[PDB]
């Protein structure tokens, strides 16, 4: 098959500026057969470019597509608020018609710090099966941020689930929430609970905590 | 002209699903169809497609031997059967055909591009392969500028719709995506920030709504702790 | 026609392949 | 008798963008003014519609008309997959006369019931011929000329079942094929044929085929399978390729008094991926244009094949486009005065 490595994974720009995405092919492609897609996380993808250079039906003129052989490029003259999304390239000359990995056109804004809060389990919840500790990271740019839960200075591994919001439309920042899953016989026998955030907008690691009760 | 998908189907491990793709007008005669999927939090994944100039139908090595693309007699509706389902096949299945089909003649565009260009896309057939059944969610409050939220836990299937104080609080509201758990159920948390001086005059309620299991919970989140 | 393919086709139906000019015929 | 350069003899206008006129100018030339037709006295000339090089001259020549004006977007010969241009064209065949050069004249069989191979009594001699519309089609022969006394059966070798049999009718039956406007698959079209007129002709044909097969039985079945071009009525209607299902035309059910009579509407479709009648290969064209597409043709012939005790089953055939021209050049022949 033909591996299609796009670059980069995330393209941080502000509206009005020029965006240039690159789709490189592991082997050569029949230059006349490469297509570009766009998926705004929420609906279905759609065509922007076919044949490496031919625009799809009804796409604005700001979308320029070019390239040949193994070196392809999707060019945007000026970004608009309806263009910050994921972009894909596809060779469809010699099957299998493989896809790329993706490229997120992100809003640059500036660097911001995580508004971090922690939540102890509900009194309504502990009456039932489990305890669930929650750690809220709010209004922070950029995208990458890591969390490691700790209980009594123990490095908990394999007990959490995470999820992030799509870029806030108004403020262009994210929000993250990890959740530690504990049975109550493992929650009442300890005491200290703390989530640890490590971000570049922070000069050093940050911690919020509580004691049981 | 747009393509009509099959409905969202919940299947069991070891079963076989067949997605439909009906076209409103015309046929798939000249450029054909192509099937694509997207796993949760992943990229696109080429399945197969009909190429009617060569009279061939091909798939990939990940899906060959257990994936078959068919059509009607006049190629107005095409199908995709996936024998032997697995949690790895839990994804959204798409459908793409060419717009140069029907439409008319464009002065205008190139018709010596015989490969399907895939510009008319489907609605999306969300397919969930699980061994679990319809369970109602539990709404536990995340009690405490200040930050508060509701915690929707253990439900099946997606989706649930959370909205605060009867659609009157949307400023700073974050509705997080669901996370499939070890149990096989779903959960998500809806949170929001407020002014700290409001935790003592304004009551905040979240209404969780799950329609598979006719559930409606308007929880009241309140502060105070030790 | 392409006779080889013509004959290849008409045996799908269980018939023999005949060139009818530049086209394929089955009996 | 001889075999010479029989030049294309036109009747075209040097200012029409219609493709049959923009090709006659280059290959054909003006027609003979007052064409000769003196009745040869006490003459017996042997003809063979299956050997007259006028067929070869035309087939080799009509190919040029399609290469010049009907370029497909993509050609798919063996191996190479060539591409070029697809300009939509104005298409309506115009007649082509085949005059002979000096030293040779055309003998024209004026018999009414001559079948194609043998002697003609009323032999005349002419310079040009009557106009020949270069209509490429299968199963049914369109916009030709009718027989003059009875329906005539023409076959190079009746026993050789693989040979196509030509039926020349003595009364026409119009066929009106139309791709309607918004009144919706733009690739979908239909043809109307008068059932009353047609079945009366089929009955006459059914009665005629008895005389050639020892007064036995007749059955008209649909083709077995294979390429659509021969299993369906294929023809070009104003730059558009039509394929029409003729199951209702060859229906043994309607050759006593039953539910015939009514109009016969054939489900047709417009193919872009068609098989080439030039040679081996397939081509691809563009989707149709806006508006109405109309073709009121005249079924002047039928191309039939045989399967070959009693019953004799027939099938709508064709395919060999040489036999299309043999339905119009059967009454002509080239000799030599020097
Ligand atoms: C055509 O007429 C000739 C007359 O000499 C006859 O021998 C021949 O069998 C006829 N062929 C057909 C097909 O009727
Ligand atoms: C010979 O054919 C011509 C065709 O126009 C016809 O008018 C003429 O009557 C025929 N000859 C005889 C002697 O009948
Ligand atoms: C056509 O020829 C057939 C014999 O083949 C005859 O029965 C019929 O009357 C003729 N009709 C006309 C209009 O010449
Ligand atoms: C017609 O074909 C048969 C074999 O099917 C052959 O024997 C015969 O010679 C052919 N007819 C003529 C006139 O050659
Ligand atoms: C042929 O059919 C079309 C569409 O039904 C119609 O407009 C036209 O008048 C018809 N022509 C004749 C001669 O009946
Ligand atoms: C078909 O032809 C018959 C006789 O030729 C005629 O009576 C009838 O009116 C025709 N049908 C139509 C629809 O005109
Ligand atoms: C013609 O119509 C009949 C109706 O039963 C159908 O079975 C057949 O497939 C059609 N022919 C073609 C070539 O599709
Ligand atoms: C044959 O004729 C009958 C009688 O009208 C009709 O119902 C049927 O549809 C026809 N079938 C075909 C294949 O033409
Ligand atoms: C037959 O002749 C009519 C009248 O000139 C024309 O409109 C029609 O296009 C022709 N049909 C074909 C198939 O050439």
């Amino acid at each position: 098959e033909i591996v299609m490595m796009q670059s980069p994974g995330t393209l941080s720009l502000s509206p009005g500026e020029r965006a240039t995405l690159s789709c490189r092919a592991s082997q050569s492609v029949s230059s006349s057969y490469l297509a570009w897609y766009q998926q705004k996380p929420g609906q279905a993808p759609r065509l922007l470019i076919y044949g490496a250079s031919s625009r799809a039906t009804g796409i604005p003129d700001r979308f320029s597509g070019s390239g040949s052989g193994t070196d392809f490029t999707l060019t945007i003259s000026r970004l608009e608020p309806e263009d910050f999304a994921v972009y894909y390239c596809q060779q469809y000359g010699s099957s299998p018609e493989t896809f790329g990995q993706g490229t997120k056109v992100e809003i640059k804004r500036t660097v911001a710090a995580p508004s971090v809060f922690i939540f102890p389990p509900s009194d309504e919840q502990l009456k039932s099966g489990t305890a669930s500790v929650v750690c809220l990271l709010n209004n922070f740019y950029p995208r990458e941020a890591k969390v490691q839960w700790k209980v009594d200075n123990a490095l908990q591994s394999g007990n959490s689930q995470e999820s992030v919001t799509e870029q806030d439309s108004k403020d262009s920042t994210y929000s993250l929430s990890s959740t530690l899953t504990l049975s109550k016989a493992d929650y009442e026998k300890h005491k200290v609970y703390a989530c640890e955030v490590t971000h570049q907008g922070l000069s050093s690691p940050v911690t919020k905590s509580f004691n049981r009760g | 002209v747009q393509l009509v998908q099959s409905g969202a189907e919940v299947k069991k491990p070891g079963s076989s699903v067949k997605v439909s793709c009906r076209a409103s007008r015309g046929t798939f005669s000249s450029y054909g169809i192509t099937w694509v999927r997207q796993a949760p939090g992943q990229g696109l994944e080429w399945m197969g497609g009909i190429i009617p100039i060569f009279d061939v139908t091909n798939y990939a090595q990940n899906f060959q031997g257990r994936v078959a693309i068919t059509t009607d007699a006049e190629m107005s509706t095409a199908y995709m059967e996936l024998r032997s389902l697995k949690s790895e096949d839990s994804a959204v299945y798409y459908c793409a055909s060419d717009s140069r089909d029907f439409s008319y003649y464009e002065p205008g565009t190139s018709y010596s591009h015989y490969y399907n260009i895939m510009d008319v896309w489907g609605q999306g057939t969300t397919v969930t392969v699980s061994s679990a059944s319809t369970k109602g969610p539990s709404v536990f409050p995340l009690a405490p500028t200040a930050a508060l939220g509701c915690l929707v836990k253990d439900y099946f299937p997606e989706p649930v719709t959370v909205s605060w104080n009867s659609g009157a609080l949307t400023s700073g509201v974050h509705t997080f995506p669901a996370v499939l758990q070890s149990s096989g159920l779903y959960s998500l948390s809806s949170v929001v920030t407020v002014p700290s001086s409001s935790l003592g005059t304004q009551t905040y309620i979240c209404n969780v709504n799950h329609k598979p299991s006719n559930t409606k919970v308007d929880k009241r989140v309140e502060p105070k702790s030790c | 026609x392409n006779l080889h393919f013509c004959q290849l086709r008409c045996k799908s139906l269980g018939l023999l392949g005949r060139c009818a000019x530049t086209y394929c015929a089955c009996v | 008798d001889a075999d010479t350069t029989l030049f294309c003899a036109s009747d075209a206008k040097a200012h029409e963008t219609e493709v049959h006129n923009v090709w006659a100018t280059h290959a054909c030339v003006p027609t003979d003014p007052n064409p000769q037709e003196i009745h040869l006295e006490n003459v017996t000339e042997n003809f063979n519609m299956w050997k007259n090089n006028m067929v070869e001259q035309m087939q080799e020549d009509v190919i040029s008309l399609w290469d010049q004006s009907l370029q497909p977007c993509v050609k798919l010969t063996g191996g190479s997959v060539i591409k070029q241009a697809c300009p939509k064209i104005s298409f309506d065949p115009i007649p082509i006369h085949y005059c002979t050069p000096a030293g040779y004249v055309i003998l024209k069989c004026n018999d009414k019931n001559f079948n194609g191979t043998g002697p003609c009594k009323n032999v005349s001699s002419v310079q040009c011929t009557h106009g020949i519309k270069p209509v490429v089609s299968t199963q049914l022969l369109l916009n030709g000329s009718l027989a003059e006394e009875e329906i005539i059966i023409r076959s190079e070798n009746l026993t050789n079942n693989a040979k196509t049999i030509i039926v020349h009718l003595n009364k026409s039956v119009e066929i009106n094929c139309t791709r309607p406007s918004n009144g919706g698959d733009i690739r979908k079209a239909y043809c109307e044929i008068n059932g009353t007129k047609w079945n009366k002709v089929l009955k006459q044909v059914t009665e005629k085929l008895k005389e050639h097969f020892n007064n036995k039985t007749i059955i008209f079945q649909p083709p077995s399978g294979g390429d659509l071009e021969i299993t369906m009525h294929s023809f070009n209607c104003r730059g558009e390729f039509f394929y029409c299902n003729t199951t209702q035309l060859f229906n043994n059910t309607c050759i006593t008094m039953k539910g015939c009579n009514g109009t016969i509407t054939l489900p047709c479709k417009i193919k872009q991926i068609i098989n080439m009648w030039q040679g081996t290969g397939q081509a691809m064209y563009a989707p149709p244009i806006d508006g109405k597409i109309n073709c009121v043709s005249n079924i002047t012939g039928i191309l039939l094949t045989r399967d070959g005790t009693s019953n004799e089953t027939f099938r709508p055939g064709g395919g060999n486009i040489k036999d299309n021209w043999r339905s119009e050049l059967y009454k002509y022949k080239v000799v030599q005065i020097e």
